[PDB]
């Protein structure tokens, strides 16, 4: 599978229920996009994380 | 034979290199400085071995 | 550790581990620890008559992983 | 008709110190003790976590380096500047140690090891291990030896204080 997605509801307050959504890729595209945090200075923010 | 354990040394530094730019991508510039420095350090005894070479060869 | 020569996954090696856990909890505590791990889930599709057929393609209990 | 991503209503992001960048001196680990989707601990400063990853135990200190820890069952330390330590148990998760000063431990499960009774899990270890002798396959085998270990591990991390 590509992606993963799931489509739930998120209880901002007593009266407020928007929806919000989790996509999760699969292993190859995950560990491919990992890859590229780590090497390039692309996604900064998850250079170290990756690493 | 001193310059055994000075290019050897040398080995060392940049066999070293190698794994911290792998895991360090985004800091290559640094290291790569170090490692120059540390080669000149190594190649300093490599003359002085050299020096007393010449010495006992050429006198 | 011979876990997963077996082929079991990691997701079901933390629910065995969480249910031992909650095992050794003393008894006045095991009520609360004890309802984050008991199954109450299953996996359905509604039959050609409008009857529920399980789906067996993943366990349910830890006796049976 | 684009839907929000579920992180955006988080407002606890996690802040990564950048490579180039002068060090700092810190003497307090913001830590985040998680067990299923619930904070025991948040940014708690605390003086020192000991945690038990697979390759062996690390002692975490304000300033330690970037790394992921993959827990096994077993004990996990946290000791105050003031002196005091508070010990829980863990049947697995993950740590991440960030070089900032932070570390969020998320574990599927985290007990105080006071709640847990040794007599009970004495007693399972009893049982358990006759069930390993009762098991039919290897597959069972393997999932009574994973009771065993968290077991035992329960029983010295007990026996020890």
């Amino acid at each position: 599978a590509d992606r993963y997605q799931v489509i739930f509801n998120r209880f901002v307050s007593a009266g407020v229920q928007r929806n919000a959504v989790y996509n999760i890729p699969s292993y190859e595209k995950w560990k491919e996009d990992l890859a590229d945090a780590a090497s390039s200075d692309n996604q900064k923010n998850r250079y170290l994380f990756a690493n | 034979i001193a310059l055994a354990g000075v290019g050897l040394g040398i080995g060392t530094i940049f066999g070293n290199l190698l794994v911290a730019c792998a895991r360090q991508p985004n800091l290559t510039k640094m290291l790569f400085n170090y490692a120059i420095l540390g080669f000149a350090l190594t190649e300093a005894i490599g003359l002085f071995a050299l020096m007393l070479a010449f010495l006992m060869l050429f006198s | 550790s011979s876990w997963r020569d077996h082929g079991i996954s990691y997701l079901k090696y933390l629910n065995v581990c969480t249910e031992t856990l909650h095992s050794t909890v003393k008894e006045s505590r095991r009520a609360k620890y004890e309802r984050w791990s008991k199954p109450c889930y299953t996996a359905q599709r509604p039959d050609g008559a409008g009857g529920q057929e399980t789906i067996d393609k993943v366990p349910i209990h830890t006796k049976d992983y | 008709h684009d839907l929000p991503e579920g992180f955006e209503f988080m407002e606890h992001k996690v802040v990564n110190k950048d490579i180039h960048a002068p060090h700092e001196n810190l003497e307090t680990l913001r830590l985040t003790l998680t067990r299923q989707d619930e904070f025991l601990l948040r940014e708690e400063p605390v003086k020192c976590v000991t945690v038990t990853g697979t390759n062996g135990e690390y002692g975490i200190y304000p300033g330690h380096a970037y790394k992921i820890v993959q827990l096994n069952p077993s004990p996990l330390t946290v000791e105050y500047t003031d002196g005091t330590t508070k010990k829980y148990f863990v049947s697995g998760g993950f740590a991440h140690i960030n070089n900032e000063g932070s570390c969020d431990v998320n574990t599927v499960e985290c007990t105080l090891l006071d709640d847990l009774d040794l007599a009970i899990a004495e007693k399972e270890l009893a049982a358990q291990q006759a069930a390993l002798g009762s098991a039919k396959d290897d597959k069972a085998k393997s999932v009574v030896e994973i009771r065993i270990s968290v077991i035992e591990a329960v029983i010295a991390a007990l026996k020890h204080h």
